[PDB]
Formats: structure tokens, C-alpha cells, sequence
């Protein structure tokens, strides 16, 4: 298959994803959900492991790593402590604004997901880490969540297989670093978010020294549609080794910003010219867009003429997938301003653990705020780099990459804008 | 170098050389005391970007 993207409503998956339908359980059971989960828990962990490693399902938290892959690690025998699904629900990044729509629009599939996934690993119980802000969407689950045990699905004796399975929600407190998957474990129990190490990864020490899986609300979801439609249907859409849907964020300097369900490998410019219409000026217009929210760097024009948006293909041009939030950023922006209020977001939402992160995102935000008057000289930009350079590899989580990588973006493409407006600035104020 | 030059010749005279080019006695040529203020220049470490101290 040479092109990609343009895909039918037949295989969308996640259905009512505009709210247009009723959210409740006589409503879900009307588009598929909670259909046949029975013969999906009745045939054991090892199938449903098969059928997610079959779909080739990368980590849809940003990532990308192969969700198969790892919930098979917790395909182990117990030693006394019980195992647990975490499903994160926090979502706190700038562009990224999809699992809020998957809690507030589809909340009986992400139930589904909960049991399937659940069984898939043998975890006992269920905490969807919901974000705090998302207080109407917290209750919003929470009542599908009551739909869902009166009708016997999820609970005791969950959808008549023997096998007992609880679907908890634990809201937040508003705070970015709580979406980082050890530092939402942490959160669970009680203290602080700050990040543990890896090793101990979760699977071997994590909700309370329990075993423990945190799988994205996009990642979870999707995975009863992948047992019940087969592992080689979610596969055949995008390219090798980036399978599935997306449900890209076209955010920013775009005249319809949307949330929309696409094939894995689609062109960014038949996406934003024919599902958001278009940069506001146009193709003509647009200056750069930060692909996949505002941890991965930014691309100009000249790139997004042709890059395809999975997450191989941006690697290839140097930046990251994320959460496919694309943020559109036209001719009329001061982007070293856009990019210091970034970077201003980085320290206000970090945690302060480990020394790179807690000095260097704080200083990293003061050098910013001086480019956007342009109040320095050009060396500084590439000691700016190096700044980065050691921030990136020597954290403990990957925020430190999440506030480097914009960094990087915008000195590597607008090198030439930055020493242009430190040169003005030096020119017109002295 | 306020002699006469009686006591001028008398000692170039004297001594076979050219002694008023070449006074031991130091007078206004030399540097003045009350100098200008110096702006020192910096070594070639002073540097913000590929200056890892280990290179
Ligand atoms: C040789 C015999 C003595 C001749 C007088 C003498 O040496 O005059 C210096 C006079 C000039 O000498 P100089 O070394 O070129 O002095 C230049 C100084 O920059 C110019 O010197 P100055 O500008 O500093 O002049 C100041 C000086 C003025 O000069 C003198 O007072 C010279 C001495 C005069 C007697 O006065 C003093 O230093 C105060 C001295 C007070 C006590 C003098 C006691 C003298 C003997 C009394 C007993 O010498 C001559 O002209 C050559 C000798 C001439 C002899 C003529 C025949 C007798
Ligand atoms: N989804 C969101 O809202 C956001 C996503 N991101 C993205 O997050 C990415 C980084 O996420 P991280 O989880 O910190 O890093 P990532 O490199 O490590 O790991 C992703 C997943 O791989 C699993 N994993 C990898 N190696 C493993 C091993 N040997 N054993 C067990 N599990 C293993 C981890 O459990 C983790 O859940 C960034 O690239 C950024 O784009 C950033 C901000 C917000
Ligand atoms: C600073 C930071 C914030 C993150 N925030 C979220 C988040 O809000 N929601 C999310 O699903 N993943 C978030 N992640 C990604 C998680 O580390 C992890 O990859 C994801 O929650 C589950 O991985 P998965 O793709 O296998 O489901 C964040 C990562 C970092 C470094
Ligand atoms: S680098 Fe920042 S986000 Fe990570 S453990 Fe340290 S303080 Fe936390």
C-alpha cells in the first residue's frame, strides 16, 4: 500500500466519539459495546496477548512502545501479591486533548477496556487514574461505571466468566507530572508525584509493590475492538510497525480544531487541509507546526509538505509522535515567544525531583525569556543546546526530554530568526 | 641634564662618549604615574558552547 489515511466510518473504533449518541449503557450496547466479552474472557490471558501482538498495537501514551509486548510481562505467576491495571486518564499535555473525549464520550469502552485488559494480564482490579480537572467527565465515568456493575458486566462475576474484576477511579489533583506513569503510581498512594527509577519497572514493582500495568485510556480501549474484529483487521492500516487508528488533535492556527479518528500513516497536509480546513491564510500560510503536542519538536513547512504522521516516518524527521496533537502555528507567530511559554509550562509543571530537570528547566525559562526580547548575543543560543544536551539522558523521567526537545526544535529551524532578533534588539536599543 | 655647557663638554670630553644622548638620570620622557584605567582581555576558555572542561 503506497498511500494512506481517508478512512471510512465502518472501521472507526471509536465510535461516538462527538457525543452525538447516547453515552449510557442502552446506548452503548446499541454500537457494540460490552458485546460478546464473555467468549473474549473465557479464552485466558494467552490469546488475548496473541491477538494484541498480532494487531501490532504501539504504546498510544506517546512512546510508541508495543502494548502487546508489554502487558505480556505481566504474563507471570503471582507470589502472594495481587496484580493491577492502571489506566491512565490524566492527560495533561498542551494539544493533547483526546482521552478526555474517550472518558466523556465513550466511557462503557473504556470499561470494556479495563476488563479485557484485566483479564489479558490477570490484574485484579482496575484505578483509572482520572485527571482532577476533568471533575464532569470523573462523574460522567462515574456513572457508566454504575451502569456497568448493575448490569453485571464489571464486578462480581464479571459478564459470566468466574472471574472477579473492580473498575476504581482516582482523580487527580491537577498536575501534569502525575500523567508520567511512576509518578501517577506514587499518586495513587498517597504522596507527592515524584517519579521512581527504572529499573524497577511496574510491572515488577508497582501500585503499592503490586505488579502493575499503566496503559493509556486510547491504548485500553481500543483493545476490545482489536479481540473482537481480529489482531490482523487493526493491523492492516498504517504501515509496518505503526498499525492501527489515531485519534489525532489538530490544535493551534487552524480554522476548525478538531479531535479525529484517522488511519495510522496519513499525510499531515491532506489532515489539516481536509479534516481542519486548512492553516487560517492556508497551505500559504503556515509556518510550523509541533507535531504531537508540545513534547516533541517542531517542524517547519518544508517538512510537513510530505512527512507522514505515525511515529517511524517523524523519527525520521527528528522529532517524535507524542500524542499526535498537532498544534499549527502560522506566519503571524513570534514562535520564540510560543516556545518560552512552553518552556514556561515545563517549570511550572515539574516536579522538582532530580538536579537536571529542577535547575535546568528553571534556567532554561530564564535564557527564553531574554530570546523573546532578544536580550543576549548569539552565542548564547548554542550553549542554550548544550543546556539541553545535558538535560536529555540525565533525568530520572522524560520530562526532562519534554522540555529539552522544543529547545532543540526551535535552535536546529530558526537559528537564522533568533540571531536576526538578538541582532535588532542589540541595534535598537543601544 | 640642566648643566652648562662648559661642564657639557668638559664631560663628553671627559669620558669620550656621547653622554647627553643617553642620560642615566631619568626625566620627562619616562610614563606617567596617573594611568589610564586597563581593560584586560580574556583567555580562550572564556567560552559558552563546546567547552567541556575533560576536552
Ligand atoms: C670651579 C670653581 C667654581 C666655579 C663656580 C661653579 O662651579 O659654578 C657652576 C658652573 C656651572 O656648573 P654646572 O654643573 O653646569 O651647573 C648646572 C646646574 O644645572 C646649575 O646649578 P643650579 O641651577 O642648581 O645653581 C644653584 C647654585 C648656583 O651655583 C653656585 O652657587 C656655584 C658656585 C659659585 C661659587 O647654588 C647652589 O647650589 C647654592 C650653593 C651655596 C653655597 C656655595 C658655596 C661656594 C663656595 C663658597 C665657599 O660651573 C661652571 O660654569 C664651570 C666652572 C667655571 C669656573 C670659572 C673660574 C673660577
Ligand atoms: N500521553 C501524554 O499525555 C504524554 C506523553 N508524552 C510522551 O511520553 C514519552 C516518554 O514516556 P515514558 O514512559 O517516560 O518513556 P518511554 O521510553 O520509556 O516508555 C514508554 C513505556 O515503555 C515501557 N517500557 C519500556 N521499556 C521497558 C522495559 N524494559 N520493561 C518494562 N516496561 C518497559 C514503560 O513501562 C512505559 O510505559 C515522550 O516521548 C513524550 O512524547 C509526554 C507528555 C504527555
Ligand atoms: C512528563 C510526562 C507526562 C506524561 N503524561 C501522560 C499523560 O498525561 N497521559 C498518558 O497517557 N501518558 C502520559 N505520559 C506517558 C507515560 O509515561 C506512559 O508512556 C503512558 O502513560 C502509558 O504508556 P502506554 O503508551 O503503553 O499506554 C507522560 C510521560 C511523561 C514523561
Ligand atoms: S526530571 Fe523533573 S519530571 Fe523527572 S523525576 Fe526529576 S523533577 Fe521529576
Amino acid at each position: 500500500k503506497t498511500s494512506f489515511g481517508s478512512l471510512k466510518d465502518e472501521d472507526r473504533i471509536f465510535t461516538n466519539l462527538y457525543g452525538r449518541h447516547d453515552w449510557r449503557l442502552k446506548g452503548a450496547q446499541s454500537r457494540g459495546d460490552w458485546y460478546k466479552t464473555k467468549e473474549i474472557l473465557l479464552k485466558g490471558p494467552d490469546w488475548i496477548l496473541g491477538e494484541v501482538k498480532t494487531s501490532g498495537l504501539r504504546g498510544r501514551g506517546g512512546a510508541g512502545f508495543p502494548t502487546g509486548l508489554k502487558w505480556s510481562f505481566m504474563n507471570k505467576p503471582s507470589d502472594g501479591r495481587p496484580k493491577y491495571l492502571v489506566v491512565n486518564a490524566d492527560e495533561g499535555e498542551p494539544g493533547t486533548c483526546k482521552d478526555r473525549e474517550i472518558i466523556r464520550h465513550d466511557p462503557h469502552k473504556l470499561v470494556e477496556g479495563c476488563l479485557v485488559g484485566g483479564r489479558a494480564m490477570g490484574a485484579r482490579a482496575a484505578y483509572i487514574y482520572i485527571r482532577g480537572e476533568f471533575y464532569n467527565e470523573a462523574s460522567n465515568l462515574q456513572v457508566a461505571i454504575r451502569e456497568a456493575y448493575e448490569a453485571g458486566l464489571i464486578g462480581k462475576n464479571a459478564c459470566g466468566s468466574g472471574y472477579d474484576f473492580d473498575v476504581f477511579v482516582v482523580r487527580g489533583a491537577g498536575a501534569y507530572i502525575c500523567g508520567e506513569e511512576t509518578a501517577l503510581i506514587e499518586s495513587i498512594e498517597g504522596k507527592q508525584g515524584k517519579p521512581r527509577l527504572k529499573p524497577p519497572f511496574p510491572a515488577d514493582v508497582g501500585v503499592f509493590g503490586c505488579p502493575t500495568t499503566v496503559a493509556n485510556v486510547e491504548t485500553v480501549a481500543v483493545s476490545p475492538t482489536i479481540c473482537r474484529r481480529g489482531g490482523a483487521w487493526f493491523a492492516s492500516f498504517g504501515r509496518e510497525r505503526n498499525s492501527g487508528t489515531k485519534l489525532f488533535n489538530i490544535s493551534g492556527h487552524v480554522n476548525n480544531p478538531c479531535t479525529v479518528e484517522e488511519e495510522m500513516s496519513v499525510p499531515l497536509k491532506e489532515l489539516i487541509e481536509k479534516h481542519a480546513g486548512g492553516v487560517t491564510g492556508g497551505w500559504d500560510n503556515l509556518l510550523a507546526v509541533i507535531p504531537g503536542g508540545s513534547s516533541t519538536p517542531l517542524i517547519p513547512k518544508s517538512v510537513c509538505e510530505t512527512v507522514l504522521m505515525d511515529f517511524d516516518a517523524l523519527i525520521q524527521a527528528q522529532t517524535g509522535l507524542g500524542t499526535a496533537a498537532v498544534i499549527v502555528m502560522d506566519r503571524s507567530t513570534d514562535i520564540v515567544k510560543a516556545i518560552a511559554r512552553l518552556i514556561e509550562f515545563y517549570k511550572h509543571e515539574s516536579c522538582g525531583q532530580c538536579t537536571p530537570c529542577r535547575e535546568g528547566v528553571d534556567w532554561m525559562n530564564k535564557v527564553m525569556a531574554r530570546f523573546v526580547r532578544g536580550d543576549a548575543r548569539p552565542a548564547e543560543i548554542d550553549s542554550l543546546w548544550e543546556i539541553s544536551k545535558q538535560i536529555e539522558g540525565h533525568t530520572i523521567c522524560a520530562l526532562g526530554d519534554g522540555a529539552a526537545w522544543p529547545v532543540q526544535g526551535l535552535i536546529r529551524h530558526f537559528r537564522p530568526e533568533l540571531e536576526e532578533r538578538m541582532q535588532r534588539f542589540a541595534q535598537q536599543h543601544q | 641634564a640642566s648643566a652648562t655647557r662648559l661642564i657639557q663638554g668638559l664631560r663628553n670630553w671627559a669620558s669620550g662618549r656621547d653622554l647627553q644622548a643617553k642620560l642615566q638620570l631619568r626625566y620627562q620622557e619616562i610614563s606617567k604615574r596617573t594611568q589610564p584605567p586597563p581593560k584586560l582581555p580574556v583567555g580562550p576558555s572564556h567560552r559558552l558552547s563546546n567547552n567541556y572542561y575533560c576536552a
